[PDB]
């Protein structure tokens, strides 16, 4: 069902064949952590357009018995081979991104696998044998696909159609449709293989390898140095207040956290529960709010690790009054530049502001 | 991109968003090994020299917003979803629903999102009315007539007044939420 209600633990996913993996686990002892590996596994399998061990992720952990609250990051990194105009052609014109979003050079070193076993490692009581057994089965033996995977093989056919997916996806040239079984026995040997050897198989091994080598025959420079090189990094959120509540939310390298942070507290003074929910007045201040938090989104958010975000200035309460001069029921605000958030910060960008075609 | 989340009789609370990027990455499949790799590295700016510029060994700016609320040190609950730069809007707008507007968690989900990043490029659900669309493209919006689902949020509500969970899965796929009692 769409809702439901438990005492002893809830999971909320996007496949049913993946909600019930992870409330088994749950029912059988486990915990949150035990239960959310599980549940990667069999999204991998269950919905392989969405998400798995080809792709990163941010992990959010409320610990229940130290109090804190973490964040795995699995977030894919550039090989070392990466260069800053990658996406231009010779003549400095952008690759469209169609072709781009294709090609190897789009490929970031794959995440997900180190962060589940960093998950486990922090937190795991039932050991990855079984939490990846149940995907493997999946896998192996097959599932009745759902319309979202139906409809994601028909739309994205003709990528699929020059890759290594199409004896799976498209077998005798046809999309698979609701119900047909997929079957998917390569994905089951490499769960096999991760069961058995765990993510050195993956980084350092067989699969790392074949990953490096299709990089490289679709046009992009990823080796296996630049696999063994990866490892994930642990978070701690960005916090805000809204509405008597503390909100924990993700940091750079994700815009998120500081974006949904910065939109409660631009669009909070107005009170919008005064206006019905299907308003112009909502819809309208919503709007203009987002233009001023997306623009200053493209000026000032990266990797920390190697740009300074300024994230206190972001969020100071002048600097929102600021934005809020430009929010207003009178008007509509063409003027949707970024602000200044550095007035309210002790340093200065380490970058420019560079305008990205839409 | 995915969104999940899970809670548990110790209470721990997890809130994890996963993605290939696009919907299959690349579409590459790993030969001999059936796993999808992703297009993440789009993810970053295409014309150099700003925040988001590729590097080598850099993470491209993502949008991914797992989220965890929390009251008197607390969580009361999770938030997240799919959708690339959308995600921002669907979380704030769930959690805007909920707390502002008082709505059931499942409610609060379910109202028709709204996205614009720019003068140029706006989205919205089915169920925006569409006089009050026109209006606002009158007033200098660029909605346009049709409608497109705009992420899809999975969250639990952790009850702490009759010591159980909530879970909720949006409509926009075909996510369950699915209780336990031990
Ligand atoms: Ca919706």
């Amino acid at each position: 069902d769409k809702v439901a209600v438990g005492k002893d633990g809830m999971v909320a996913t996007a496949h049913p064949l993946a909600s019930k993996i992870g409330a088994e686990v749950l029912k059988k002892g486990g915990n949150a952590i035990d239960a959310a590996i599980a549940i990667q596994y069999a999204l991998n399998v269950t919905e392989p357009m969405m998400s798995g061990i080809g792709g990163g992720g941010f992990m959010m952990v409320y610990d229940g018995e130290t109090r804190e609250t973490s964040i795995i990051n699995s977030r894919e990194r550039a090989p070392e081979g990466a260069k800053p105009d990658m996406f231009l052609d010779e003549d400095g014109k952008v690759i469209p991104f169609s072709e781009r979003s294709r090609h190897g050079n789009a490929v970031g070193v794959p995440g997900t696998l180190k962060g589940l076993e960093a998950a486990h490692k922090k937190w795991g009581t039932k050991k990855m044998e079984d939490l990846i057994s149940p995907s493997i089965k999946l896998t192996e033996e097959g599932f009745p696909i759902d319309s979202v995977l139906a409809d994601a093989i028909k739309d994205h056919q003709d990528k699929l159609s020059k890759t290594a997916a199409k004896d799976i996806f498209l077998p005798d040239g046809e999309p698979l449709k609701e119900g047909d079984i997929l079957v998917q026995k390569d994905l089951a040997k490499t769960f096999k293989l991760i069961r058995k050897e765990g993510s050195k198989a993956f980084y350092d091994g067989e699969i790392g390898r074949a990953i490096a080598d299709v990089v490289q025959d679709f046009g992009g420079s990823m080796t296996p140095d630049d696999l063994s090189r990866y490892e994930v990094t642990t978070d701690k959120p960005i916090w805000g207040e809204y509405h008597g509540y503390d909100i924990a939310s993700m940091p750079p390298p994700s815009s998120g956290g500081v974006f949904m942070l910065q939109v409660l507290k631009l669009i909070d003074d107005f009170h919008l529960s005064q206006y019905d929910p299907k308003s112009f007045e909502k819809y309208h201040l919503l709007a203009e709010t987002m233009h001023l938090s997306y623009a200053d989104r493209a000026a000032y958010a990266g990797d920390p690790e190697f740009v300074d975000v300024p994230l206190r200035g972001l969020l100071d309460p002048d600097y929102i009054k600021e934005r809020q001069k430009l929010i207003s029921l009178d008007s509509m605000n063409r003027d949707v530049k970024e602000g200044d958030p550095w007035k309210y910060e002790e340093g200065e960008p380490n970058y420019e502001i560079v305008p990205q075609p839409e | 991109t995915t969104h999940f989340t899970v809670t548990d009789q110790w209470g721990n609370v997890v809130s994890y968003t996963t993605t290939i990027e696009q919907l299959f990455g690349t579409g590459i499949l790993v030969p001999g090994y059936g796993l999808f790799l992703n297009n993440e590295l789009t993810d970053f700016d295409a014309i150099p020299g700003g925040a988001n510029e590729v590097q080598p060994n850099k993470r491209p700016l993502s949008s991914m917003t797992p989220t965890i609320v929390f009251k008197d040190e607390k969580p009361v609950l999770t938030v997240g979803s799919p959708g690339g730069t959308t995600i921002i809007a669907s979380v704030f707008q769930t959690i805007l629903n909920y707390f502002e507007y008082g709505m059931s968690l499942q409610d609060a989900i379910e109202e028709p999102r709204i996205y614009t990043n720019s003068l140029t490029s706006y989205r919205y659900e089915s169920g925006m009315p569409e006089d009050v669309r026109r209006k606002l493209n009158d007033f200098g919006h660029k909605f346009g007539s049709n409608p497109v689902d705009i992420g899809n949020v999975q969250s639990i509500f952790i009850d702490r007044e009759n010591k159980t969970f909530m879970g909720v899965a949006d409509s926009s796929r075909n996510g369950t939420a699915v209780g336990v009692n031990n």
